[PDB]
Order: structure tokens, then C-alpha cells, then sequence
């Protein structure tokens, strides 16, 4: 599939563009890396399948039991989410800063 | 009389097929009131993919040998040349699909259909209707229809698949103890 | 080549046991046919009267082999609900009809002007009769089974039975007391149970039955003495004439699943298999 | 206000699930099945006509 | 929700909305032609394989 | 013959229709003997027992466009429709910057950086994407497009919706000549009339 | 040992919320039927405070 | 950026509409506002517990669990 391949890909004309001198641009062929994005999203995703598993259907079943309507109580969700959500970020903002 | 409007003048053609599903599942539409109608089904599915099949080579003889489509033909990249005839054939199958015959004689089958029922249930054939499966399509409930009229009008009837004719016990439902209470709870 | 025959020869003796095994047991059924058959003919029913039409004979000592196609006569009134279990008569496709029988009422009141409280009531199950498909409609909720029974010419005989509690009377002063009692002659059948392979599997939830399922048919009809109602159930059988349900006669009441004839048609299958089998095998 | 009352329906709630004698159900007399009437609200001298339509007009 | 993403690409312009439709339903063609060429592919292998 | 002219008079086109209002008004009569039967406003609306198969019960994009966006007239159709373009349009250049096949000379799905790192899948995934964005773009032109052909052409309105135009809250525009502007100028001979019919007795053949 | 605590908390507190709503079987004699009835409560007010 | 953006969005048209609606839209609170509700499922479903812009099309009841 890359026997007459070469090796600059975009990126590398967009980065020989730049003043970036922390990346340089590949000069071998890529066919031993190949397929390391997936590599990457795995790891990424790796702790969280089984407890997002676990978390998605303990609410299903919990929204499914009592039937909730579904706008009305996603429409509340959102809004207790970015309560939530904007509390700790403003703590994970000072956690950060004080480095 | 053109002026009264039928019970299920707003459905959609998946509640008028999970309509006509129910009324065969529940006993209410006998399989003599389906062969016309699955016929006509049936006959709407090759209506459907085989239409580009019949449209491939007619175009690349009456529009894809016009002035136009040279000139796109001579004039441009050959993936051009393949998004035209591709975008022109989708087009085509689209507009077949709305506006089809057989799609046509699909409604109205379906429509005898509902008019049967409510000549039998009344104004409680809009009982057969319920909230639907989001991806659940028209297709799929008239497949479902012919799978139990294969189911119980062929072999297995009684052994695998439960019969077409009811033999619910004989009750004044006046009188009969329900399961639902009005308003609470009961055991 | 040796696998085949290996394979011939364990079909062969697999298939001879069954022949076998069926054909004796055709033996021992045309026998007890035949000895239902005679005793049937006798006709001597068996007045389930008292005691005996409270807790049945077949229920008190748990013999319903020994009370099996029995020749029985009892009194009573049926219910309104009737139960249709698909069968087919002399080869066309019908329902059997049931309904139930209620021999013995119990009245356990003491303020009974307070309170108006319901009798436990003893029923057994009736098979009423078969009637077809295009007729199931024109069976009627409620009918008359049989005629009212001939009041008593004892003037001590209008009071509430000791057993049963039944008034023969047809003025009763007592409104709520007041029961007409109509008598059926029948012969004890037990129960059915499933067999797929045979046909008769009956989905509750859909109202298709095909075997008689006495817990089920107790149940529905919220029946009170369901053990003595899942133990046997009675065929009602029509003196010498048999319009809906058409009521079983002498010779004409419903076949059970296991018959001489259908064990003679396993034992053609299984003896036509061993024999080709050993055919096969003597020709490799 | 009629168009919130769902205990009309209650009736049609019971076969959801008990399918067994929904058939029996089907075959009664229609009263006031999926249908809305609106008693008289006013004095109407009609012979003529036996039954009157209070409909609202939108 | 729109606005701003199709601010970026200066999709406020009506030739820049036309010229974008184009391109992406070529692209669409090209991915969907060089997934169904493995067929063919695979087809010739058949033959030589019999 | 003056209930004949009365008659005659109620199934005239000019009685139940004001200019601005449904010009169904003007057979409003003889639609409302064929289905105010009996005086009974038919139910049409389905009841249903939840079992969580539906969350938004929109039974299609069209529905969705309808009543969830409130989109009952053209001009909110074309701004629905303005706002898809965009969409669709940012959608097909994500894709192309994404996957760039046939952008800087790139022919093969193979000599793209996205390929290299994610595969196939990731392919797929673009694909997904692309085309649920050109299936909802393809809706929501439909439903823009009918809209257009039903408002501007044939000159249909959302009629409740002009009605509630009309009046402003708390305007006094209860009139005698008007026979719809209230209830109580609504005729009774018309209330005789419209529920003249009896609807049909099923015959229980099941 | 924290998601212990919260199980037992949360138990806990669920049964207290609980309390509040008096949910009882009542029998109808003249119908032979069970029903549930749902009814307030009345307790000493040491009780609501803690 | 997509949770920011869609959180400021919501913030901001949703604050616009407490703030309009509670100063110049109560005249007819009829026309302004819609009338919802969802109740427990041991009692029986609620009058206004439907579907909201479906009122023409479902009737909405479910089955009560103890
Ligand atoms: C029908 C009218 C619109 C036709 C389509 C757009 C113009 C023709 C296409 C084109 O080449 O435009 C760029 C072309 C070249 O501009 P340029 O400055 O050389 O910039 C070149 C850049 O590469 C590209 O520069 P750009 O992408 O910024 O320019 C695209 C252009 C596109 O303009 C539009 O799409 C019109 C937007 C308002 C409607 O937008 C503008 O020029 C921005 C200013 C818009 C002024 C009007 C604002 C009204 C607000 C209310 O400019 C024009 O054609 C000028 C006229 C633009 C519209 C003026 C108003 C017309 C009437 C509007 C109401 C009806
Ligand atoms: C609770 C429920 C709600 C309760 C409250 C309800 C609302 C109460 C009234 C609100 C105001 C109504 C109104 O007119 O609003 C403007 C109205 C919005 O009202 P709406 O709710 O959308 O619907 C009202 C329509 O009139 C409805 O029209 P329709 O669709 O039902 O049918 C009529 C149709 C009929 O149209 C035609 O007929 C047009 C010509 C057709 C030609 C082709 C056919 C030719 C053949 C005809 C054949 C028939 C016979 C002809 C005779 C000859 C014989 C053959 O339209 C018209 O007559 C009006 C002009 C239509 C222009 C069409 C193009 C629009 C392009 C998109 C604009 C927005 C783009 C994005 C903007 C983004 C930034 C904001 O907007 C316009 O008129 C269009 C421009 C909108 C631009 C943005 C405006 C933002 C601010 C809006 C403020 C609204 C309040 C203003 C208050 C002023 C005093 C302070
Ligand atoms: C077993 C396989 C396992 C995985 C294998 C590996 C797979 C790898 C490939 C994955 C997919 C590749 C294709 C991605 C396409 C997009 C590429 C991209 O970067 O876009 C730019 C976009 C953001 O670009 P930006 O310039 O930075 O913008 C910043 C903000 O987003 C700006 O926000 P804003 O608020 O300003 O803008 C709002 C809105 C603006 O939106 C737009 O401008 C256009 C969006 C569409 C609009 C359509 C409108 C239609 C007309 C409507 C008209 C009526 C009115 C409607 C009214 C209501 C409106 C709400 O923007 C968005 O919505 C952006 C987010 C879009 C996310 C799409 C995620 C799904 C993609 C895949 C779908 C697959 C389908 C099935 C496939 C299979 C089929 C057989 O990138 C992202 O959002 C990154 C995350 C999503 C990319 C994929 C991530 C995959 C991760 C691994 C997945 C593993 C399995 C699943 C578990 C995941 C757990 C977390
Ligand atoms: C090859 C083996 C598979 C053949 C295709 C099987 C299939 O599902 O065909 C769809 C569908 C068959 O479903 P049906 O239930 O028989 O339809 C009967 C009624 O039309 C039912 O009414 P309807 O027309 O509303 O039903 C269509 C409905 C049916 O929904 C579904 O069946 C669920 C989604 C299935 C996706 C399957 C993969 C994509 C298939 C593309 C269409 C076939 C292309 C050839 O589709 C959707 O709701 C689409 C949901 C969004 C999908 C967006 C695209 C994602 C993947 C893009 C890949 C490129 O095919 C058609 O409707 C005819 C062909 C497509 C229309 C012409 C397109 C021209 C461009
Ligand atoms: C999947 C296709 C085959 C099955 C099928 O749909 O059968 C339908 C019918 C049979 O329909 P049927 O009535 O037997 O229904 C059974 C199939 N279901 C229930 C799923 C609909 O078969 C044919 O029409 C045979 C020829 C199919 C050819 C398909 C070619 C598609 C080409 C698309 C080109 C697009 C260009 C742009
Ligand atoms: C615009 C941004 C996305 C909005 C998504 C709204 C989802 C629900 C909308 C209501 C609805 O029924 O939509 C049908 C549409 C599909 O349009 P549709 O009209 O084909 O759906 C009905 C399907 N039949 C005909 C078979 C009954 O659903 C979606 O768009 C779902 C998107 C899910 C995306 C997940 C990632
Ligand atoms: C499954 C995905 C395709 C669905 C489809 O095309 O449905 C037919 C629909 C037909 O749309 P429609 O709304 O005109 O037809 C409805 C179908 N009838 C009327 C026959 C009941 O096609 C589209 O929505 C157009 C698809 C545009 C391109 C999508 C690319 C990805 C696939
Ligand atoms: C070391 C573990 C410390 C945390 C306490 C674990 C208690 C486990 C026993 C128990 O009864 O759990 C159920 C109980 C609940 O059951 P309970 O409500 O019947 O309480 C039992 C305990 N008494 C009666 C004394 C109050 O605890 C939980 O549910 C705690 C939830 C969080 C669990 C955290 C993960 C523990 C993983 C252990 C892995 C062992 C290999």
C-alpha cells in the first residue's frame, strides 16, 4: 500500500511553515508505527469503558424504572451538570494554578 | 366522502404498517385480508433495489449521452464524471421512491386495510396505534407481517408459533376481575 | 466403511428397542381399551352424592388411575364462564368445551343479616362438549347444559343438605339461599400435560390452548379448590344422542393422546428403520 | 380541561399487557370512545333537530 | 451553534457555501468508489485462485 | 320556507368565512356534518402507555422541524434551513480538512495522515458522520421546501397561529355579525345542523 | 472505606426520607380486594428535628 | 470547547428569556407559559404529566409500581 509512498505528509509542510523547532519532520517510512492512533484511543478510554459501562446503564435502568419524561428531566440535568461542573472546574483552575 | 376525516389521517406510514401488524397479531385482521396487501409489498421491495439497476444503463443511453453531460464528460476529471452520474442516479432514485406506483398500490392496500378495521372495531382502530421504535421503518413492521403470516399460515403452526385462531375462555368482561385497578394498587 | 457400520448397527438396535417398546405398550393399551370399553357398556354411573360430592372419591383417596373413564353422575349448577381448548372430533378442527360444576357450596357467615358474605364454593370441571371452529361463536355464555333436576317428592328433602348445602327448592324463602341444581351423567378423565412434539402447547398469554392445563384453568377462573380441580375432570356423556357443544356418547368421547393406534404407527416407523439399518449393514 | 383527563382512557390500559380478552373488549358498544361531548350550554328550541353540537368553535 | 464554525470558514459567503458543497460531496464519491474498488480486486484474485 | 332560507343561508360560503381566517370556513358546513356526528368531537391523538421506546416522540425529522423547533411558518423554515446550510457546510469542511482525499493532490484514502494513525475505522467514522449530516440537511430542505410550496404558493397559513395573530391578548372583538367571534354569537341553528349524522355501528366480525 | 460510609449514610437517609410518606394495605371487605392507601404521618417532633 | 460554548449559549439566550418573559410577557400567562408536571409513580399519572408540542397526537399514561 506504500511502495511509492512518500514520507512528508501534510503536516510536515505545515510545520516546515513554522517556527516550531520542538517538531521535526519524519524522515522514515511509516509502516512500522502504523495504525498507533488506535493504539492511543485505547489508552485514552482504557479506565473508563467499565465504569462508564456501569454508570450509563445504572442510569438507564434508574430513567427507565420511573419513566421520567425525557426533556423535562434532561433539561434539569444540564442544568445541575453546569452547576456542578462549573465549581470544580474553578477548583481544578486554583489546584492548577498553584503549581 | 371526501370531506370526513379518517381516524388515521395524520399517521405515518410506519403507525399505518405497526397498525396493520397488531390488528393480524392480535387476531382482530384474519389472514384472508393480507395476501393482496403482502403482495403488493413485496412487489414495492423490488421496486426499490432494483429501480438504479433499471436506471443505470437507460440514463448512460438518454442522459448521459446528452450535450451536457459530454461536456462534463470531456471537460472534467473522471470522479467528476462519476459524482455526476451518481448524483443523477440518487436524484432519480429518490423521486422513485416518493412518487412510485407500486408505492401507490403499498398505500392503498394498507388504506383497505385500515378500512376494514374500522368497519369491524369502529373509532377503536386508533387503539392499534402506540409510540413507535425511532429506527423501526414501515418496511420492517410489513416484514413483520409476512414473517407471521409465514409463521401461521404454514407448517409449525401449534408447535413453534401460536395459531391464528383465538381460544380465549368465553367471560362477561362486565363482570370479570381485572388485573388494573381505576386508581391504586391491588394484590 | 467400520463407521458406517458401527453407526447401521447402533441405529438398528436403538430403533428395534423402540419397536419393541411400542408394540408392547399397543398390547397393554388395546387391552385397557378394551376393558374401558366393556365397563363403559355397563353403564352403572357412580352417584357422587354427600359427602363424595364435597371431596371427590378420585380427590379423598388420590386414585384417579382407578377412577379413570369412570362412569359417574352428579348434581350441581354450572358457572358462567366457559373454557375452549383447541381440538379436532372425528377428524375436523373444533374446540373442547369446559366449564365449571359447582357440586357443594360451604357457607361460613354467622351475621348474616350484617353481612352479605360469598360462598366457598366446590367446583370440579366439565368437559361440556366439542364443537367446531366456524361454531365457537354460537356458543352462548351462560346456557343450559342440561335441564333443571325434577324436584323431590319429599317434603324433608327442602332443606340446605347437611354435605353439599344445595336447597332443592325451587321456592326457597330464604333468597340467598336459593340454587338450581341441575344433574349431569360423565365419565372421570384425568388431566393433560404438554408435549411439543405432539402438538399440544398452549400459550397462556395469547389464549391459545391446546392441552387441558387444569392449574390454569383453576386459576383464571378463580376457582377455589384447585387441587381437587388440577386432580381430574369429568366428560359429560349423553345417554345415546349427541346443538353446541355437541356432548360425547358412549362411543364417541374424546381419545387420549396415547392410543393403540398411534403406538402401532411408532412401531412401523421404528421396526422399517431397524430393518433397513440391518439391510444396510448387510450390504456394506 | 377534557383534553387532560386520561382516566378516560383507563379502560384501553388494562389490555396493554392483559391481551386475553382485549378481543372481548372490542366487541362493546361505543359510548364515548375517542370522542369529546360537550353537554348544552344553552336553552335550545329545535325541534327539529334531536342532538346539538357544543363543540368550541376553534 | 453554527454561527461561529462557519464564521471561521467565511461560509457567510454564498460561493464559499457552494464551492464547500461541491467538494464535499466529491470527497463522499471518491471515499465511497475507493472503498467498493476492493471488490473488484478481490474478484480478480477469485479468478486466479480458480 | 324561512328554515329552508335559514338553511340556505348556513351552507352559504360567505356566512362562516372572514377574510384573514381558514378559508375552509367556507364549506365549514358541510365539513362539519361529516364529522361533528352526534355533536362529538372525534379524538384522534394516540394513547400510549409508556414503555421508554421513545425519549423526544418526534416521529421524523419533519415532526421535529414542526414542533420541537416550532418551525409552523416559512420564514422559520428558511431560517431552520439557513442555519442546516451552515452546518452542513461546516460539516463537509471538517471532513475534507479531516480525510484529505482530493485536496493537495491526495487520490487515495491510504496517503492521508488520518488513515495512517486511526485505519479504517477511523474512515468509517468520517463517512458516519458526513453522511448523517447530509441526511439531516436533505430533510431539512424537504421540509423547507414544502413549506415554501404550501405558504407562498398555495398560500397556506398555520391557522391557529394567524388567529392568534389577530387578537392580541386582550382585544375586544366579540362581534354579532361575525358568527365565529364568540360563543355566543354562534348560531344554534348551525349547532342543530353540524351534528345531524350518526356515525356507523361496526359489525364485529373478528 | 468512604463508599462504605456512603452506602451506610445514604441507606440511612433514604429511610428517613422514607418515613414520611405512610404507604399501608387496606382491605375492602366488600370487595375482597387489597388496596394501597397512601396517608401523612404524626410522631413526636424530637423525631423531625433529629 | 463544545461543553463551554454549548453552557454559555444556554446561559446566556435562557437568562434573556427569565428576564423577558418575567418583565414584559405576563400579561397572558397562557400564551406565555405552558402548564407541566410529572408525579410519582405510585400515584396515578398526572394531568399535565404529556409529552409537551404532542398534545394533538398522544395521550400519555403509564402503569403505577409500588
Ligand atoms: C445578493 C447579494 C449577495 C451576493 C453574494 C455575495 C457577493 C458576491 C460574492 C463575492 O465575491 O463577494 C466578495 C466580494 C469581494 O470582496 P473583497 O473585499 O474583495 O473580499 C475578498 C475576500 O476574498 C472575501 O471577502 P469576504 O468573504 O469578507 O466577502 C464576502 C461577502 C459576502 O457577502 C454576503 O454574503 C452578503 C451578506 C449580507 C446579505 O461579505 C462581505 O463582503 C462582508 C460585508 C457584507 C456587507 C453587507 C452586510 C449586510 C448586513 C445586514 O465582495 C462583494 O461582492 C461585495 C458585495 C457584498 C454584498 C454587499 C451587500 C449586497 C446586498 C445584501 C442584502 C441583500
Ligand atoms: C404562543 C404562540 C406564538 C404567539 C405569538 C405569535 C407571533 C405574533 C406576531 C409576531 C410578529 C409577526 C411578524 O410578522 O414578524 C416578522 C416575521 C416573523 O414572524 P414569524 O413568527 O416568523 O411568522 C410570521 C410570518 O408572517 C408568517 O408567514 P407564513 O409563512 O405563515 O406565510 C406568509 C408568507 C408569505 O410570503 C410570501 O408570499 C412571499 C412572496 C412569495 C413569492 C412567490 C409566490 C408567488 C405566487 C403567489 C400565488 C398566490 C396568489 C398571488 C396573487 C395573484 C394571483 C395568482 O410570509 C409573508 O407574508 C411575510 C414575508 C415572508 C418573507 C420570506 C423570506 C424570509 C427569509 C428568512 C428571514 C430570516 C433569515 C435569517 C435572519 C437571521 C437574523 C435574525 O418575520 C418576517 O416577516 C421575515 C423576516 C424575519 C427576519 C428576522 C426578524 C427578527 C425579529 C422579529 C421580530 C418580530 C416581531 C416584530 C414586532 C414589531 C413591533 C415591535
Ligand atoms: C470500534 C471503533 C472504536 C473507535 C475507532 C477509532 C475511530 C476514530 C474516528 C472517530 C470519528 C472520526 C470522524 C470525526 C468527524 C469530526 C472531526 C473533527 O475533529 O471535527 C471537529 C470537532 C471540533 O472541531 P473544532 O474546530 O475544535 O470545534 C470546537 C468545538 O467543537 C466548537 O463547538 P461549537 O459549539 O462552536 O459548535 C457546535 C457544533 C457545530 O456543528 C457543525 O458545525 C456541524 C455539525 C453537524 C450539524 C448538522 C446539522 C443538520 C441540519 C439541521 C438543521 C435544523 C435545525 C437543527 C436545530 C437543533 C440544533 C442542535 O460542533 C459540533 O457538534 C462539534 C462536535 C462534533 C462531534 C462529532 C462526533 C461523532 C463523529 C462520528 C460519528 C459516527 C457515526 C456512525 C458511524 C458508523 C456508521 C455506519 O472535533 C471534535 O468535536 C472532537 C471530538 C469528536 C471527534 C471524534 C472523536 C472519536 C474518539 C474515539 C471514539 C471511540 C468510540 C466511541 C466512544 C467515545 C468516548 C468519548
Ligand atoms: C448493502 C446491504 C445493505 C443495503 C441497505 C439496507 C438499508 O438499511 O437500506 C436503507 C433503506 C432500507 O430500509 P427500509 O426499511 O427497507 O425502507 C422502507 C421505507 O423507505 C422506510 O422509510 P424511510 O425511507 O424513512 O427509511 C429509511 C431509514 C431506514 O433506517 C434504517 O434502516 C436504519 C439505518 C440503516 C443504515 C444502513 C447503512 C447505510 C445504508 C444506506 C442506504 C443504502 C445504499 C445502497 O433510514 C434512516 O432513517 C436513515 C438514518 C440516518 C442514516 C445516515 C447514514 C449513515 C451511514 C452512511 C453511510 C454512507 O433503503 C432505502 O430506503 C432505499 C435505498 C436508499 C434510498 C436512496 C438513497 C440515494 C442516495
Ligand atoms: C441488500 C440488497 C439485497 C436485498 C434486498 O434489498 O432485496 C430486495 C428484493 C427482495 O425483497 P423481498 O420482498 O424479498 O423482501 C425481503 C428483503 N427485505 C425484507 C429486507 C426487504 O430483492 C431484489 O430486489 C433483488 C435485487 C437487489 C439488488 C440491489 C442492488 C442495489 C444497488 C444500489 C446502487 C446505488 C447507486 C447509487
Ligand atoms: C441538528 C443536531 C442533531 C439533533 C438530533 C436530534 C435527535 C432527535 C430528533 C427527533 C427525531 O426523531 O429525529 C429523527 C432523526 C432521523 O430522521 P428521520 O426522519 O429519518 O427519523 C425517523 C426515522 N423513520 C422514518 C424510520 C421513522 O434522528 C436523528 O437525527 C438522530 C441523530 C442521532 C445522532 C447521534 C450521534
Ligand atoms: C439508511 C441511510 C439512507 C436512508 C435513505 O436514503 O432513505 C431514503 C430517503 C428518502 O427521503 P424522502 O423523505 O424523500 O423519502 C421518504 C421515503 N418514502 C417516501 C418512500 C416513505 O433518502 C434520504 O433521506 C436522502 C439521503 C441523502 C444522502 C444520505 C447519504 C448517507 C446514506
Ligand atoms: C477493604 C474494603 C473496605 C470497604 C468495606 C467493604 C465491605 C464489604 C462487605 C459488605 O457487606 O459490603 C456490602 C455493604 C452493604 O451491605 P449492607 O448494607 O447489608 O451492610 C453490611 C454491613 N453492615 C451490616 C455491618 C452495615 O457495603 C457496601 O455496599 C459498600 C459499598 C462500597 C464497596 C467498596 C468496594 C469493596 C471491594 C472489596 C473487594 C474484596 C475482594
Amino acid at each position: 500500500l506504500y511502495l511509492k509512498s512518500t514520507n512528508y505528509n501534510r503536516f510536515d509542510y505545515r510545520l516546515k511553515q513554522t517556527d516550531w523547532g520542538f517538531y521535526i519532520n519524519n524522515n522514515s517510512n511509516y509502516i512500522q508505527n502504523i495504525f498507533s492512533g488506535l493504539k492511543y484511543i485505547w489508552r485514552g478510554l482504557r479506565f473508563w469503558i467499565i465504569g462508564l459501562l456501569l454508570g450509563l446503564s445504572s442510569i438507564y435502568y434508574l430513567m427507565y424504572v420511573r419513566l421520567l419524561p425525557f426533556n423535562k428531566i434532561i433539561f434539569a440535568w444540564i442544568l445541575v451538570a453546569m452547576f456542578l461542573y462549573w465549581l470544580l472546574s474553578g477548583f481544578v483552575f486554583f489546584v492548577k494554578k498553584y503549581q | 366522502n371526501n370531506l370526513r376525516l379518517k381516524p388515521w389521517f395524520h399517521w405515518t406510514d410506519e403507525e399505518r404498517s405497526h397498525a396493520i401488524f397488531s390488528a393480524y397479531e392480535k387476531r382482530i385482521l384474519k389472514s384472508e385480508d393480507l395476501p393482496s396487501f403482502l403482495r403488493a409489498n413485496r412487489i414495492n421491495n423490488v421496486s426499490t433495489w432494483v429501480f438504479p439497476l433499471i436506471a443505470l444503463p437507460l440514463f448512460n443511453q438518454s442522459i448521459f449521452k446528452l450535450g451536457f453531460a459530454q461536456r462534463i464528460l470531456l471537460t472534467r476529471p473522471a470522479i467528476e464524471w462519476h459524482c455526476f452520474k451518481i448524483a443523477t442516479v440518487a436524484a432519480s432514485w429518490l423521486a422513485w421512491l416518493n412518487f412510485s406506483p407500486f408505492y401507490r398500490k403499498l398505500e392503498n392496500e394498507k388504506e383497505y386495510l385500515l378500512d376494514t378495521l374500522e368497519s369491524r372495531i369502529g373509532i377503536n382502530v386508533l387503539d392499534l396505534n402506540d409510540a413507535l421504535p425511532r429506527w423501526t421503518t414501515s418496511q420492517e413492521y410489513n416484514r413483520r407481517t409476512q414473517q407471521l403470516y409465514n409463521q401461521r399460515n404454514g407448517f409449525f403452526a401449534g408447535l413453534l408459533y401460536p395459531q391464528e385462531e383465538s381460544s380465549r375462555p368465553l367471560v362477561d368482561i362486565a363482570s370479570f376481575p381485572k388485573n388494573l385497578h381505576k386508581e391504586k394498587l391491588t394484590k | 466403511n467400520v463407521t458406517g457400520k458401527v453407526a447401521l448397527a447402533t441405529l438398528g438396535a436403538l430403533t428395534g428397542y423402540g419397536a419393541f417398546y411400542h408394540y408392547n405398550q399397543y398390547l397393554n393399551l388395546s387391552a385397557r381399551w378394551q376393558q374401558i370399553q366393556e365397563n363403559i357398556a355397563k353403564d352403572q354411573p357412580f352417584d357422587v352424592d354427600g359427602f363424595d360430592a364435597k371431596v371427590y372419591p378420585w380427590v379423598r383417596e388420590n386414585n384417579v388411575n382407578d377412577w379413570e373413564y369412570k362412569l359417574v353422575k352428579m348434581r350441581g349448577y354450572f358457572k358462567d364462564q366457559r373454557f375452549f381448548v383447541r381440538r379436532k372430533r372425528d377428524g375436523k378442527e373444533g374446540f373442547l368445551v369446559f366449564a365449571p360444576f359447582v357440586t357443594a357450596v360451604e357457607r361460613v357467615n354467622h351475621r348474616l343479616k350484617q353481612k352479605d358474605l360469598l360462598p366457598v364454593e366446590y367446583s370440579v370441571f366439565v368437559n361440556l362438549g366439542w364443537v367446531p371452529v366456524e361454531n365457537k361463536k354460537d356458543v352462548e355464555l351462560g346456557g343450559e347444559v342440561c335441564p333443571p333436576m325434577d324436584a323431590p317428592t319429599d317434603s324433608t328433602l327442602f332443606v340446605n343438605d347437611t354435605f353439599t348445602g344445595f336447597n332443592p327448592d325451587p321456592a326457597n324463602p330464604e333468597d340467598t339461599e336459593q340454587v338450581t341444581l341441575t344433574e349431569i351423567t360423565g365419565i372421570v378423565r384425568r388431566g393433560e400435560q404438554q408435549d411439543i412434539l405432539a402438538r399440544r402447547r398452549n400459550w397462556n398469554k395469547e389464549g391459545i390452548y391446546n392441552w387441558v392445563d387444569l392449574d390454569y384453568m383453576g386459576k383464571i377462573f378463580r376457582l377455589f379448590n384447585l387441587d381437587a380441580i388440577n386432580t381430574a375432570y369429568i366428560e359429560r356423556v349423553v345417554p345415546s344422542f349427541e346443538l353446541y357443544p355437541i356432548p360425547a356418547t358412549k362411543d364417541t368421547f374424546e381419545r387420549p393422546l396415547n392410543t393403540p393406534e398411534r403406538h402401532s404407527t411408532f412401531f412401523n416407523f421404528y421396526a422399517a428403520t431397524s430393518a433397513l439399518s440391518f439391510i444396510s449393514m448387510l450390504l456394506l | 380541561f377534557p383534553f387532560l383527563e386520561k382516566m378516560k382512557y383507563n379502560q384501553y390500559k388494562e389490555y396493554k399487557n392483559d391481551y386475553l380478552f382485549y378481543l372481548d373488549f372490542l366487541k362493546k358498544e361505543i359510548t364515548d370512545d375517542h370522542s369529546f361531548f360537550w353537554k348544552a350550554r344553552k336553552v335550545i328550541k329545535l325541534p327539529q333537530y334531536s342532538v346539538f353540537s357544543f363543540v368550541p368553535l376553534k | 451553534f453554527f454561527f461561529s464554525r462557519a464564521l471561521k470558514h467565511r461560509f457567510y459567503n454564498p460561493l464559499n457555501v457552494m464551492t464547500e458543497f461541491k467538494n464535499g460531496f466529491m470527497w463522499f464519491i471518491i471515499i465511497l468508489i475507493n472503498i467498493f474498488k476492493p471488490l473488484l480486486k478481490l474478484l480478480e484474485n477469485n479468478y486466479i485462485n480458480l | 320556507t324561512a328554515s329552508e332560507e335559514e338553511l340556505k343561508k348556513l351552507y352559504d360560503p360567505n356566512t362562516f368565512y372572514e377574510h384573514g381566517d381558514n378559508p375552509a370556513f367556507k364549506q365549514f358546513m358541510n365539513i362539519a356534518v361529516e364529522n361533528l356526528r352526534e355533536g362529538k368531537l372525534t379524538d384522534h391523538r394516540t394513547y400510549v402507555v409508556d414503555t421508554y421506546k421513545k425519549w423526544m416522540y418526534a416521529r421524523n425529522w419533519d415532526d421535529f422541524l414542526q414542533r420541537d423547533c416550532k418551525a409552523i411558518t416559512f420564514p422559520r423554515a428558511f431560517a431552520l434551513w439557513i442555519v442546516g446550510t451552515l452546518g452542513m457546510a461546516t460539516a463537509s469542511k471538517w471532513c475534507r480538512q479531516i480525510l484529505p482525499v482530493g485536496s493537495h493532490g491526495i487520490t487515495k484514502i491510504s496517503q492521508t495522515q488520518f488513515f495512517h494513525q486511526f485505519g479504517p475505522l477511523g474512515t468509517l467514522g468520517a463517512v458516519g458522520f458526513y453522511g448523517l449530516t447530509a441526511y439531516l440537511y436533505y430533510k431539512t430542505t424537504i421540509f423547507t421546501v414544502k413549506k415554501f410550496y404550501s405558504h407562498c404558493i398555495l398560500q397556506e397559513r398555520e391557522w391557529i397561529f394567524e388567529q392568534e395573530r389577530q387578537n392580541p391578548g386582550y382585544g375586544e372583538y366579540f362581534f354579532k355579525d361575525v358568527p365565529l367571534s364568540a360563543e355566543e354569537h354562534f348560531n344554534d341553528l348551525a349547532r342543530g345542523e353540524m351534528a345531524k349524522k350518526k356515525f356507523e355501528k361496526p359489525n364485529h366480525e373478528f | 472505606l468512604l463508599l462504605y460510609i456512603l452506602w451506610l449514610e445514604f441507606y440511612q437517609f433514604y429511610h428517613i426520607l422514607s418515613f414520611y410518606g405512610n404507604i399501608n394495605w387496606a382491605f375492602d371487605y366488600d370487595e375482597y380486594i387489597w388496596t394501597l392507601e397512601l396517608d401523612t404521618r404524626r410522631t413526636r417532633l424530637a423525631n423531625n428535628y433529629i | 470547547l463544545s461543553f463551554v460554548y454549548l453552557s454559555y449559549r444556554l446561559a446566556w439566550v435562557l437568562f434573556a428569556y427569565v428576564l423577558i418573559y418575567n418583565h414584559f410577557l405576563l400579561g397572558d400567562i397562557g400564551k406565555t407559559f405552558n402548564v407541566g408536571e410529572w408525579d410519582h409513580r405510585l400515584k396515578p399519572s398526572a394531568e399535565r404529566d404529556y409529552p409537551t408540542r404532542y398534545e394533538s397526537l398522544y395521550i400519555l399514561d403509564r402503569t403505577q409500581k409500588w
